[PDB]
């Protein structure tokens, strides 16, 4: 019953992130410039600044 | 005789209501019978223990090989698949469960679908175009399937649709058989439609002492096609056969190994002469360790313990034997209830061979 | 969003019986329907809308689940 | 021994003391702040 889709749906999540005005931007960071970047993340998912749509994204990911 | 008086027997589409008539007629232009049909199947087991014919049943439902339809990683194209609606997850739920009677894995299907009309156009199984390997000289699902629908203006693609292989224990999409009948021809019921009996369940032996050896068991499978149902119900009873075959035969790589020291199996030389035997095997269910007890049971009638306890959180079968003898005379009796069942199965195979004509 | 394609409980091919089942019951609505508006039938309090000579006529079984599951799924196309 | 792998001992043969160690006395002993120390061990950083 699980697996034919008894009670089952999609569960939706937002991320609202604002900027600095001229201060801050999005972009993908350097490690050989940018300073205390997070330990044990991912930074090669982003594209622009923004993970692309339909990509899996997992603990660690930024 | 183990296995006689089989009847088959097919689910069609009656014509003689107008409303389905009309209904069929212009939305599929449909006027005889689909090329997939469920077939139920009706058989009588005589001299045979319960066990063996649940353990047959539980194969054929979700225990034996199947296939299903399912969508490769990256298949559902983003870059194209403007609808809001039809979510990937909605659409390969969908797909996944439509029965289908595959003859290879190299099939590959695609559905392409475009809305320019001002109306929400509903994406039927029909529509599913075959891109890769051979072509097919007749359908492997109904065309009468409802994929989905997609809002004007809207459309749909899904590449590398394959065939996918699996157990039905694992995911449902692989269960092959639905229950439709099981009965004991040998135990006398009373009328339940008494208010004196209603609320018992009609036999006139306890379970706690009742050993019936004369069975009714009836499944129904849901996609076979019209000109070949005997053909294909055979198969799938064959099929079965084998593989609780298979799966006993493993166990029968164990008790030939009882020298060696193996992880599978173990034995104490107990008090009183007393030796115990646990056969712990991953990934087992209640059929081959219901089985195994049965046989067991047979072969010893004075046993002193026989068990065969799955647990569900520990994902395993242990089989529990306490017996009087010594390591070797157990060994002996273990090998002899396996061969016990494997000519039983082989029986089952050779009448299955001869009903279905 | 639609009827299922098998049953949720025991998984007989529902589907492929579906959207012929949807049509034809609209054409015995309306046969029973009777000086009444739409919106206003499942408060009529005069109906007898059987639907079990349909499902029979499908060739689906007569088991408890398949048809409950056939008559009472919503359609998501119907309401938006 | 500057990177990448230890400092080995020449009278014994066996390893001696990694370069970040022979780094973090160092900034231990010339009054670094945290901040200071941790970006400055910072090439020294594991699996990226
Ligand atoms: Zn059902
Ligand atoms: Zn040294």
């Amino acid at each position: 019953f699980i697996d034919r889709g008894g009670f089952a749906g999609t569960f939706y999540r937002e991320e609202k992130v604002e900027l600095e005005s001229d201060i801050e931007s999005f972009g993908k960071p350097d490690p050989l410039i940018t300073k205390n970047l997070k330990p044990g993340a991912n930074y090669e998912k982003l594209v622009d600044g923004f993970v692309p749509v339909g990509t899996v994204v997992k603990k660690g990911d930024i | 005789k183990i296995f006689q008086n089989v009847e088959i027997k097919p689910f069609l589409i009656d014509f003689s209501n107008l409303f389905i008539k009309n209904a069929a007629k212009k939305l599929f232009q449909l006027e005889e019978q689909l090329p997939l049909v469920p077939v139920n199947v009706v058989m009588d087991f005589k001299g045979i223990s319960r066990a063996a014919v649940h353990g047959l049943s539980r194969v054929l439902q979700d225990e034996i090989p199947n296939y299903m339809l399912d969508i490769k990683p990256g298949g559902y194209k983003i870059e194209d698949s403007t609808d809001l609606f039809m979510t990937e997850q909605f659409i390969r739920n969908r797909i996944n469960f439509i029965p289908i009677y595959a003859k290879n894995e190299t099939l590959v299907f695609a559905l392409r679908s475009l809305n320019n009309s001002c109306e929400v156009k509903t994406i039927y199984s029909r529509d599913l175009i075959q891109v890769a390997g051979p072509k097919l000289k007749y359908p492997i699902f109904n065309p009468t399937f409802e994929i989905g629908f997609l809002q004007p203006g809207k459309s749909l693609i899904i590449e590398d649709i394959y065939i996918k292989k699996g157990i039905g224990r694992k995911h449902a999409a692989f269960n092959l058989a639905v229950k439709t009948h099981f009965s004991h021809l040998d135990i006398e019921q009373y009328p339940t439609d008494k208010k004196e009996y209603m609320a018992l369940s009609g036999y006139k032996q306890s379970s706690m002492t009742s050993d019936p050896r004369h069975h009714r068991l009836g499944l129904c499978f849901p996609a076979v096609p019209l000109p070949h149902i005997n053909q294909a119900v055979r198969t799938y009873l064959k099929n079965a056969c084998r593989i609780i075959i298979g799966r006993i035969q493993s166990i029968q790589k164990i008790y030939e190994n009882f020298e060696e020291p193996q992880p599978e199996l173990v034995l104490f030389s107990m008090d009183e002469e007393k030796t115990k035997a646990i056969i712990t095997i991953k990934d087992e269910t209640h059929t081959i360790g219901n089985l195994l007890k049965t046989y067991i049971y047979e072969m010893i009638p004075d046993i002193s313990f026989v068990g065969y306890q799955c647990v569900p959180h520990k994902q395993e079968m242990v089989l529990t034997i306490i017996h009087k003898a010594s390591q070797e005379d157990l060994i002996t009796l273990l090998e002899k209830s396996i061969q016990n069942i494997i000519q039983t199965f082989q029986i089952l195979e050779k009448n299955v061979d001869e009903l279905i004509a | 969003m639609l009827i299922p394609v098998v049953c949720f409980t025991c998984g007989f091919p529902i589907g492929t019986y579906a959207a012929i089942f949807d049509k034809a019951r609209t054409e015995y609505i309306k046969t029973k329907m009777g000086g009444t508006l739409p919106q206003n039938i499942p408060l009529d309090a005069s109906l007898q809308i059987e639907l079990k000579d349909l499902i029979t006529a499908l060739g689906i079984p007569m088991r408890v689940c398949c048809r409950t599951h056939l008559i009472t799924t919503l359609d998501y196309r119907k309401y938006y | 021994n500057n990177t990448t792998n230890w400092n080995l001992c020449k009278a014994c043969g066996f390893k001696l003391l990694c370069p970040h160690v022979d780094m973090l006395i160092q900034l231990q002993a010339a009054e670094a702040s945290y901040d200071t120390m941790r970006t400055k061990l910072m090439k020294f950083s594991g699996i990226n």
